[PDB]
């Protein structure tokens, strides 16, 4: 009938919440345009050059 | 208006929507796959 007052103690052993690896941002064309505030309607218009027919 | 009033509509937002260059996509979770939205099929503008 011995009772011992002991503390519950919390440990960290490396069990983390499994999460995905991030790969998409490095594969996509990023920021060829930046001056969206500075252009009308927050829109930068990109020009596609002409092609002629003979 | 008032400073405490709810935020009103941005004219830049209205013009941005009326220009029609905001990218609409498909839900990526809808089965069967969605039809391609009309904005996603619009030809390039002849002018600017």
């Amino acid at each position: 009938a011995h009772i011992f007052v002991k503390p519950e103690l919390v440990a960290e052993i490396g069990v983390k919440q499994l999460q995905r690896e991030i790969v998409l941002p490095g594969l996509v064309w990023t920021n060829p345009l930046t001056d969206f505030g500075g252009s009308k309607n927050d829109t930068i218009t990109v020009r596609v050059p002409a092609i002629t027919t003979a | 208006g008032l400073i405490s009033d709810p935020v009103e509509v941005d004219p830049i937002q209205v013009g941005r929507d009326e220009a029609g260059w905001v990218q609409e996509l498909r839900d990526r979770e809808a089965w069967p796959k969605q039809e391609v939205p009309e904005q996603a099929k619009k030809p390039a503008k002849v002018g600017n």
